[PDB]
């Protein structure tokens, strides 16, 4: 359970199984969603599809070899699977029709044939999954002007306008030799891996990517999409958070822990040792909610989500939520920082030892690009463990306390109070 | 009787509540600042409905 990282100018990290039954073999490239402007937004999007398309997943599927893809705000991926001794052959088509030729891809019939599908995913998205598109409304409100705020399927508007040519201006500028990490996941031996790409010679492009002008910064402020038709209230409220290869990033994981998630309708999930749940179950203020700790190059994150069917006490469950953080500063006690150690430590321990390949590609080669070198699980235990109730009220005290919000809701929301009423609550005015 | 104590009693209290006034208008513009900037954009929906 060791990674090894080499470099040639090509970087390659493996995470070798000898017990798995499957191969996995990629690229992750270190620009994502945030690494574009408003005009060309969706581009990577569209860049996904057309590696997922008909003709090259069957050129694929006659050598047996399945494809994936991923598109974040700070990476991109492009994954080739296979079964263990056929791994070259994997190599291949990643280095013929991707890294090399791509005109086969770029076609003026496969190219609107691909358009018109994401257009119709992207539409179905924004008139139907509620919970997911007030999360991606609140980021483009807390960082306004500024490139964490773009969305990652992009919108429908700027999608609409793209041709080929903005695929290829962004290809020359970002699928790079210096912005790239080959990954190897699964059965999979590092010198056969290093072996097979000497054998041939497997370079993208040189380098000098794009310097970003603008950092990202936070904003506290509100958006606010009434429908009056829909059965529920959908909220999602956060502050600014920690971001990746920050001393406070466990820290902010564990307090998220504490406040935890909750299903008013599985009976295991009403018995939690949660403070909160003891105000909301008896008049019953929501059907789910869930905490959150985002982390990015620049900046994060920290809050939670909910959705509601009672709608004439919004402002119950706004309040009693941010009276339970004010104790994070000043009444936190042994038993709950216990508690959320060791759950903190099953999740993230679930999240790292799953059984899928194409998870660890994604998840190892975002962290190598960053860090150059991945933190091992036996690590980052440690870390959790040496944590005090004192880290947790420092930590709090200065990213809680009277700082600013924000907040984005959609549906039945005539009962959310203004911003100054739910700005006021981030202190006790008891203390 | 009462002129001389009643001028300058008259003094203290004006001085402390001209002060007051001036405050309570800081405070007020201060709490009013979100309102008075917010913005409204509307999208004709589909009348499906």
């Amino acid at each position: 359970a060791e990674v090894t990282q080499l470099s040639n100018g090509i970087v390659v990290a493996t995470e070798h199984n000898p017990s798995a039954h499957t191969a996995s073999v990629g690229v992750v490239f270190g620009s994502g969603a945030a690494n574009e402007n408003p005009y060309n937004n969706g581009v990577s999007n569209l860049w996904k599809n057309i590696f997922l398309s008909k003709e090259n997943s069957a050129v694929a599927a006659k050598e047996g070899l399945a494809l994936s893809s991923n598109i974040s705000r700070d990476f991109q991926s492009y994954i080739v699977s296979s079964l263990p001794g056929s791994t070259d052959k994997s190599l291949d088509f990643l280095n013929q029709s991707f890294i090399q030729q791509k005109a086969n891809l770029l076609s003026s019939s496969n190219f609107e044939a691909t358009k018109k599908s994401v257009l119709k995913q992207v539409q179905d998205f924004e008139e139907n999954d509620h919970p997911n598109r007030v999360l991606e409304h609140l980021h483009s409100t807390a960082f306004q002007n500024t490139p964490l705020s773009l969305p990652t399927r992009g919108t429908l508007e700027s999608l609409e306008n793209l041709v080929v040519a903005d695929l290829e201006s962004f290809a020359n500028n970002h699928f790079l030799n210096s912005n790239a990490v080959v990954v190897g996941t699964g059965n999979i031996k590092h010198e056969d891996l290093v072996n097979s790409i000497e054998s041939k010679n497997l370079s993208l492009q040189t380098g000098t990517k794009p310097v970003l002008k603008k950092k990202a910064a936070f904003l506290g402020s509100e958006v606010r999409l009434r429908d009056d038709t829909l059965p529920k209230a959908w909220i999602s409220l956060a502050v600014e958070g920690e971001p990746v290869n920050s001393p406070n990033y466990f820290v902010a994981k564990l307090a998220a822990q504490i406040f935890g998630s909750y299903n008013a309708f599985e009976p295991a999930s009403r018995l939690q040792g949660i403070k909160l749940l003891d105000n909301i179950q008896e008049y019953q203020l929501c059907d789910n909610f869930n905490h959150f700790s985002l982390s990015y190059k620049d900046s994060g994150l920290w809050g939670f989500s909910t959705a509601t069917r009672n709608v004439t006490m919004i402002d119950d469950l706004i309040h009693f939520t941010l009276k339970q953080w004010n104790r994070l500063t000043i009444s936190v006690t042994d038993t709950e920082v216990e508690r959320a150690k060791s759950l903190l430590k099953l999740q993230l321990g679930q999240l790292y030892e799953s059984g899928n390949p194409v998870n660890d590609a994604n998840l190892l080669g975002a962290e190598v690009l960053i860090k150059g070198s991945k933190l091992s699980l036996g690590e980052a235990f440690k870390k959790i463990d040496a944590i005090t109730v004192k880290d947790v009220k420092a930590w709090a005290g200065k990213r809680l306390w009277d700082q600013d919000i924000a907040i984005a809701g959609t549906g039945q929301i005539e009962g959310l109070l203004d911003y100054m009423r739910i700005r006021s609550d981030m202190s006790m005015m008891r203390w | 009787p009462e002129h001389d104590e009643r001028k300058r009693l008259g003094l203290k209290t004006v001085i402390i509540l001209s002060s007051l006034y001036l405050l309570s208008i800081w405070v007020k513009k201060f709490k009013w600042a979100g309102i008075k900037t917010r913005k409204f954009v509307f999208n004709p929906p589909k009348p499906r409905k």
